[PDB]
Formats: structure tokens, C-alpha cells, sequence
């Protein structure tokens, strides 16, 4: 049933959810702050889209709207959280 | 960015700032594109019947650019306000943004597919009656085709989103218009006869085409199925009075709804189309204010005021029209090095009659020559050539066949009586002995015959329909042989397409090889490339952008060759590129 | 003598009562008190939309007995009909320009109004072969003006809004390049 992730974070994380994705056959999706913007991570993704647009890069990767904005207009079943920015979020 | 775009000047990039998108206040409605969806194209008539306001097609996409830009406007430019135009202006009857020149030119200049951007101004454009200039026989080519290739054109266009065919002959010849009609209406879609207005129907001094030639090809042109009927006026030449009186009596004639295209050459394009509304038209071809005027279509803004308070109103939103203007302002910008330059009424036109086309086109090749400084002699020698000929249609693509003439007879000093006593001897240009072999079609009264005669010697004349006596084309043969020669099987649009331009249609195959989808790219990127620490970023597609930055341009080495220092997506690359300049 | 009246707002308009078709009938009674030769109505920025030419002039023409002028620009694009309407309703004299300074700010050419009005019921008293000749001198020297020329110049029906004469225009423009406002001249105009 699952057919595209996105992973909401950044840096080695990123690659590595994307690289088991790739093993699994699913599409990826990559997010990234303006700030960040030549990270690996935004180009090893079949869809990379800008997030927090204005906030501080930080504050962008925690922008939990944006994120499932972009989740859903991407079309991607699922969002992997990595580790350290919203991996352990509740909310 | 080493070598400069070919045919302008190897600029600098200016800056601009982005264009402004428009604040609109949307009203939704049905559109006549709505309605030939679900019910058929007599059911778009009756709408356009039963319709007290004047229409408005928008040929902004086309032909605005067209007279204006040299047809350089490009898909990326139309895709930042297409969305905006469908929305914010749904009483437009349609759009026209396809046919004439546009699919030579994008193929050829701008290295970017018309289908594509049929495609994609579709997709952005669901409620927006889409128009093209169909050219009967020619279709969008110069010459003429079987009649198969003509009816899969039409097939592949219907399909693909053209809604109106304004279908017309350059010599106002109905049976190089019939069959293109038939497979319009075959295919669920309004097909426009056109007539091709040329004299004056108010000076009694030029009856060739009076009021009654007029009347006899518009009862002629209701014998077929067409559903609207066209009055195509190329070079501007309907002046208010004659507008009223040629509307007036077509109406009082068939019972087609009337669609006037005039140019606003002389000045007088406003006031002409209010003399037809005055006279009962239906719908009248109009530009966005940023570009209108000179040799393009009068201003929607303009016309909307100009019939404000009369009997009459012009169906539009002003207000968007004028947001979306704002638009077209800043992005006409882009286009500096293929403007025309300093523009004024001029009634000139109505003495040599040159359509816009074929005005900026004679100029360029009489500049381009050395003889350029005696233009007026060159319009002068165009006008006596037209009445030397016989008083023709001048249209594309007859309106080349007069230029070329004049062109000839002023670049070797030839005169009337020059060519009508020692004409055997001079070797003409191609396209005049095609138009006198009847490649064109036949004229309105007959070729002049005896100096017909003159200019052809030793090859054959034809005088019916040329696509009866056409090479017959097999679309598999043709096809096996295209994906020989690119590199995959193409679609029905691109066999079409190397149909008409074989040569175009490869050479943007090969460029499509080379350079990729250039239309991406922004118009000051797409025309001047790149400057020293600039960032650009190109969208190749949904979720892809590639951050691109120039870091250092190289010295040239010995070899020619220049190493660019780039920076994409965050990683440096090194593109070497040959310095045509140095030369080695 | 001239007098004159400066035409404003829109007669057609009633959310504009200020400057209505009343107004204009007694300023030029007024006018006529004085022992003005002819009436002059000054459009100068181009607001006279045609069916309100036609409702003035003919106001004006049931109203007074001195003859009419009218001066309009062309900058909507409407200069040529507008002038086409108030020779309906009865305009004695209208102001042209030459086709090679005609158009935008200016006035509606001289010669577009010869073949506008060509076989109408008025006729424009013109020699237009004349004209046409006297045209090619006028763009000849006015190529000698390039650095004086403004840019890509258009219809534009943004001046039923804000109103600016051609001049107060470029004069905005000018103040708005000098100093560092220029990338906001859409909020200067509708300021
Ligand atoms: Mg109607
Ligand atoms: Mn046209
Ligand atoms: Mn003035």
C-alpha cells in the first residue's frame, strides 16, 4: 500500500531512510529550510520541497503544518521522522 | 552565456524584477468552453447568438506577440498567467494561442514544442476556449498538403485542446477551405470560415472586391457547415464606416454569428470594432493593453471603455484584465532585443496594404541588404506589384509572394513595363513562379494571364485545387521512419509535426538532444544566459530543482574552448564550452 | 479668445456627482457671459470616454451658441473614437496631432481621423496626402530625439483611475527614479 515516503529531517538521517526506500522500491520525498538548501539530502530524493519559508532553518524543520502540507500535495503514504528534530514529537 | 543567443545582440543580463501577479476578484460562470463540452458546438453558437454583449477573443498568446515580439513569447511566460486569464476572465469567448506563426517559431526559435505548450496551457486553461489560425490547405505549413495530412492535423489538434478553428485561404479560395471545415466538424469542434478582407468596399474606384464579392463568399462559406463566420481584416484595412457596412450587410446575408480580427495599424482599430458592434458583430479579437496597439490587435481595456455606456457592452472583467496587464507589462520586458521599436499610427497601410508579418518581415530583408534606406520606393514597388498582379488577397502566404516580388524588382531595378516586354529573360523568385504555377490556389477573377505566361516558362500550371495533385503520404511509413531518425517512437503529434517541417522538426530533435528542455528556463536566462555570482533555479520538473550558480567563466585556451565554473546543486561542475569568437 | 473648461471625473457616472453633466452646462454659460469666441473643452488626461464625449458636446451644443473645441489624449486608447464621437454629436474642432507624434500621451493622429471619418455623415476638413507627406519628416527628426523618447509606451486605461496627465506622469516618474521609490510607482499612483 505504501508507494512514497517523505523523511522530515535532513543530513546522513535523510540519505539513509532514502537509500532503504530506494531498497524497498518505494519513492522518496525529501524536505529542506532555504538555509539548507545545498544539502546531499535535498538531491538524492525523487521530490525535494521547501519548507518553513521565512522561519529560522531550525524552526523550518519543525514546522509540523508545512510538513504534512507537503506530505499531502506530495501524495506520500508515509513520513519517516529520522531522529532529533520531531522523531520523538507527540504532537 | 560565451557565445550569445543567435540572431540579437550578445547583451548583458539585466536584473528584473519579478512580474506581477494579479489580485483578482473571481465571479464563476459557465463559459462557451463549458458548453462545448457537455452540449455540441450549435449549442456554442446559440449562446454566441443569444448573447446581447459583444464577445472578446484574446490574442495575446498569438497574435499580439505575433506582430509585436516577432512570435518570440515563450510557454514560460505564458504558464505565470494562463491560470490567471482562465479564471479572472471567463467571458472570453476563447483564447487564441496557437497556429500562424507560432508553430514554425517555437520549433525553430525558441526550441520548444507547440504541441507542448498546447499541452500545458490546456492543462492550465480548463475553462478557456482554445483558437488557432488554421490556414485550410496550408494548415500551419507554407506550402500545401494532402488532404489526409490536413484531416490528421486536425484530428491530433482537436484532440490535444484546440475548441475553434478560424480556418481561412490566402486567396479567399472556398474549395481550399472545404475539407479542413468537413474534418473540423468532424471532430465535435467549431470550425470559423474566414474571409479575407482586402480594398475598400466604400471606393468605388476598386470593385474587385465590393460588398457583393463579400455577400457571394459568405452565402458560399454558409453552404458549408462552418458555424461562425470570420472577417479576417490582416493589414487593418476595414475602416469604421466599411466595418459597419460590410457587418451590416453580412448580417442582413447568412445567419452565421460574425467574428471580426482586425489590426490597429492605422489607429483606427477601436473605432472599428464599435462600428461593427454598432452593425451587430458577435465577437471581436482583442490584445491585453501591454501589448496592443501598432500592428497588434486594439486594447481589451480600451474596448471595454470605448463601448462603456452605449447600446452595447464588451462582455469582460476590466478590472482583472487590467491586473492582468500588469503582467504582461513586466514580462514583455524580457523581450527588448525582438522589439520593433518606436511606434505610430500609420495609414500608409491602407495605400500598400502590407500585413504587420509581412511588414517586419520586408524590413528585416531589406535591411538586412544594403538597399534598405529606399523602403518607401520598396512599399511603393509592393503596392504596384500587388496591381500588377491583379489586385490579390496579400495574406500569409500570398502576402511573401508580393513581397518577394517587390523585393526582386527594387534589388535588381526592374519595372511594370520592365517584366511585361523583357520579363522572359530574368530569373524570378521561386515563390512568385509557385503562386503563378497555382501552388496557391487560384485568384479572385483569374491569374493575369498573358503576364502569367511571362513569368512562368517550360513548367507545368495547375489550375485546380493544388492538394489534389499532392504526393500521398502514409502515416506508418512516415512514422517507422521518424523513429529511425529520433530516437524513440513519436506520437501522432510529432509525425504531424515532421510532416510539415521535416527539417525544423529534426533540428529540434537535435537540439532537444543537445540542450534539453530549454523551455524551463526563465526568458532573461533563456536569452542571455548566465552572469558572474548568479543564482538561478530551474524546476525540470515536480519536486526537482536544480540550483545552478556561476562561480568563474575560464580565459579561452588555445584550442578555443572556455571552462565554465558552475555550481549545481550545491556541487562544483566544470562545463567546457568552445568560444565561437576566438576561433581556435 | 479660448475659454476654456477642464473636463474631469466622468458625466456618466453617478457615484462621481461632483462633476456632472449640470456642472459643466453652467460653467459654460458662464463662459458665454464673457464675450469668449469659442468654448474649449480640455481633456487633458484623456477621461472623455466616447459616450460621455457624445452626451457633453451635444449638452454643450443645446446649451451654448459659440462653437466647440475639443482637446483630448490618446493615453486609454480611446482618443480617435471619442473624437469620432463628439463629431456625432456636433464638435466644431478637434485637436490632432501627426501620426509620428501621435498616440499615448499624445493626441489622436491627424490622419487616423481623415479615414475614421471618411464617409461618414462629417468629413475632417484635411488635405490627408498632405499630411501623410509632412509624416515622414516628422518621424524622420523625430529619431533625432532618442534620449528625450520614454519607453515602450501602450494604451493604458489606468488613467480613468488615478487621472494623471502625460505630463504630471513623467514628472511622477521622474521624481519616482531619482529617488529610491521607483519599484513602488503602482502604490505612487494609487496614492
Ligand atoms: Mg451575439
Ligand atoms: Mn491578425
Ligand atoms: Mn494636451
Amino acid at each position: 500500500h505504501m508507494k512514497k515516503l517523505l523523511v522530515a529531517n535532513r543530513g546522513e538521517i535523510a540519505v539513509r531512510v532514502f537509500r532503504a526506500c530506494n531498497e524497498l522500491g518505494l519513492s522518496t520525498v525529501a524536505v529542506y529550510a532555504r538555509e539548507d538548501e545545498y544539502s546531499v539530502h535535498r538531491f538524492k530524493a525523487d521530490e525535494s520541497y521547501l519548507i518553513g519559508q521565512g522561519k529560522k532553518p531550525i524552526d523550518a524543520y519543525l514546522d509540523i503544518d508545512d510538513i504534512i502540507r507537503v506530505a499531502l500535495e506530495s501524495g506520500a503514504d508515509a513520513i519517516h521522522p529520522g531522529y532529533g528534530l520531531l522523531s520523538e514529537n507527540l504532537e | 552565456t560565451v557565445n550569445g543567443f543567435p540572431g540579437i545582440e550578445n547583451t548583458e543580463k539585466r536584473h528584473f524584477e519579478e512580474p506581477r501577479q494579479p489580485l483578482l476578484n473571481l465571479e464563476k460562470k459557465k463559459t462557451a468552453k463549458n458548453i462545448l463540452d457537455e452540449q455540441g458546438a450549435d449549442a456554442v453558437v446559440d449562446y454566441v447568438k443569444n448573447t446581447k454583449e459583444v464577445l472578446l477573443t484574446d490574442t495575446t498568446l498569438r497574435d499580439a506577440h505575433q506582430s509585436l515580439l516577432a512570435t518570440r513569447l515563450r510557454l514560460q511566460d505564458m504558464k505565470g498567467i494562463a491560470q490567471a486569464i482562465d479564471q479572472g476572465l471567463p467571458e472570453l469567448f476563447s483564447a487564441e494561442m496557437w497556429g500562424g506563426a507560432t508553430f514554425d517559431v517555437a520549433y525553430r526559435f525558441l526550441n520548444e514544442s507547440p504541441w507542448y505548450r498546447l499541452r500545458k496551457l490546456r492543462k492550465l486553461m480548463p475553462n478557456t476556449m482554445f483558437q488557432m489560425l488554421f490556414r485550410g490547405s496550408n494548415a500551419v505549413g507554407y506550402q500545401n498538403y494532402p488532404d489526409n495530412v490536413i484531416e490528421e492535423f486536425i484530428r491530433v489538434a482537436a484532440h490535444e485542446g484546440i475548441d475553434v478553428f478560424r480556418i481561412f485561404d490566402s486567396l479567399n479560395w472556398l474549395p481550399q477551405m472545404e475539407k479542413s471545415i468537413q474534418a473540423v466538424r468532424d471532430n465535435g469542434k467549431i470550425a470559423e470560415a474566414t474571409i479575407c478582407y482586402t480594398g475598400d468596399i466604400l471606393d468605388p474606384s476598386r470593385p474587385k472586391y465590393n460588398i457583393q464579392y463579400y455577400k457571394d463568399l459568405a452565402k458560399e462559406l454558409e453552404a458549408t457547415g462552418a458555424h461562425i463566420l470570420a472577417v479576417k481584416d490582416m493589414a487593418g484595412l476595414l475602416k469604421p464606416q466599411a466595418a459597419y457596412r460590410l457587418i451590416s450587410e453580412l448580417k442582413d446575408t447568412v445567419d452565421l454569428p460574425i467574428h471580426l480580427h482586425t489590426h490597429d495599424t492605422s489607429g483606427n482599430g477601436i473605432i472599428t470594432y464599435s462600428g461593427a458592434t454598432q452593425a451587430g458583430v458577435d465577437i471581436i479579437d482583442v490584445a491585453t493593453a501591454s501589448l496592443a496597439g501598432g500592428t497588434s490587435q486594439p486594447s481589451m481595456q480600451s474596448i471595454y471603455y470605448a463601448l462603456e455606456h452605449g447600446p452595447r457592452h464588451a462582455s469582460i472583467n476590466v478590472k482583472n484584465a487590467e491586473q492582468i496587464d500588469h503582467y504582461w507589462e513586466d514580462v514583455r520586458k524580457y523581450y527588448a532585443p525582438f522589439e520593433a521599436g518606436i511606434t505610430s499610427p500609420q495609414t500608409e497601410v491602407y495605400m500598400h496594404e502590407m500585413p504587420g508579418g509581412q511588414y517586419t518581415n520586408l524590413k528585416s530583408q531589406a535591411a538586412a541588404v544594403g538597399l534598405g534606406h529606399r523602403f518607401d520606393e520598396i512599399k511603393q514597388m509592393y503596392r504596384k506589384v500587388n496591381m500588377m498582379f491583379g489586385d490579390i488577397i496579400k495574406v500569409t502566404p500570398s502576402s511573401k509572394v508580393v513581397g518577394d516580388m517587390a523585393l526582386f524588382m527594387i534589388q535588381n531595378d526592374l519595372t511594370e513595363e520592365d517584366v511585361y516586354a523583357r520579363g522572359n529573360e530574368l530569373n524570378f523568385p521561386e515563390s512568385v513562379v509557385s503562386f503563378f504555377r497555382g501552388d496557391l490556389g487560384q485568384p479572385v477573377g483569374g491569374f493575369p494571364e498573358k503576364l502569367q505566361k511571362i513569368i512562368v516558362k517550360d513548367k507545368a500550371v495547375i489550375t485546380d485545387r493544388p492538394g489534389l495533385h499532392a504526393e500521398k503520404v502514409d502515416f506508418e511509413t512516415v512514422k517507422a521512419d521518424l523513429e529511425q531518425k529520433i530516437g524513440y517512437e513519436p506520437g501522432d503529434h510529432e509525425v504531424i509535426s515532421y510532416i510539415m517541417y521535416p527539417q525544423v522538426f529534426l533540428d529540434y530533435q537535435k537540439m532537444q538532444r543537445e540542450f534539453g528542455a530549454v523551455t524551463l528556463l526563465d526568458t532573461p536566462t533563456f536569452l542571455h544566459g548566465m552572469r558572474l555570482n548568479e543564482k538561478i533555479e530551474v524546476q525540470i520538473e515536480k519536486g526537482k530543482t536544480l540550483s545552478i550558480r556561476l562561480d568563474e567563466i575560464g580565459e579561452p585556451d588555445l584550442a578555443g574552448n572556455r571552462v565554465l565554473f558552475f555550481n549545481l546543486n550545491g556541487q562544483r561542475r566544470e562545463v567546457v564550452i568552445n568560444d565561437q569568437s576566438v576561433q581556435a
